[PDB]
């Protein structure tokens, strides 16, 4: 797994 | 290209995103590393760096980026959890065990990062059983 990383907007 | 809007910033915050979600990890590192500079205080920037360096086997380097975050966002359990994976590959359990530690205590607080939590959890405990 690598990192869930936020959404841009 | 100092002092781009936040839409530009937004938008570069977009591509990284993307590039990273794309498995292209080199880029991704690059583009997060401008926008580090860029805004040395949105903590988002230094989890993208982060995770781009780790991806790539980077892990100290990775952790220089995951630590300055933590400081931006002392309420983001990420931080310290894949801080923590990279204390791993490493061979620190320590750092592992005090990481997935601080990231279950943030985790739990915050519903958002119920899955989190219990990754964090587990993984505590797997550095545990290690240590003995």
């Amino acid at each position: 797994t690598g990192v869930a990383l936020t959404p841009p907007s | 290209l100092r002092g781009l809007s936040e839409d530009t910033l937004e938008q570069l915050y977009a591509l990284g995103f993307n590039q990273y979600q794309a498995g292209k990890w080199d880029d991704a590192q690059k583009i997060f590393q401008a926008l580090c500079m860029l805004d040395h205080y949105d903590a988002r920037y230094f989890l993208g760096l982060g995770a781009c360096r780790q991806s790539l086997g980077l892990y100290e380097q990775a952790l220089q980026s995951y630590s300055y975050g933590a400081l931006m966002d002392i309420n983001e359990p990420r931080f310290p959890f894949h801080a923590a994976e990279c204390h791993l590959q490493l061979g620190d359990l320590d750092g592992a065990e005090s990481g997935f530690y601080s990231a279950r205590a943030l985790a739990a607080a915050q519903p958002a990062h119920e899955a989190l939590a219990a990754r964090a959890g587990a993984m505590l405990e797997a550095v545990t059983a290690r240590k003995d």
